[PDB]
């Protein structure tokens, strides 16, 4: 399942948009 | 950080669930 790979870049912000759904999320790459 | 956590290493659930607001 997707939350247990490498997820970078778009992928990654892809993957938080769609587990977070209504609460949102924040991206910071550092 | 995510980066560190989700991309270099494998990432999870709760990993991205602790970004969720």
């Amino acid at each position: 399942m997707f939350v247990n790979q490498h997820l970078c870049g778009s992928q990654l912000v892809e993957a938080l948009y769609l587990v977070c759904g209504e609460r949102g999320f924040f991206y910071t790459p550092k | 950080g995510i980066v560190e956590q989700c991309c270099t290493s494998i990432c999870s659930l709760y990993q991205l669930e602790n970004y969720c607001n």
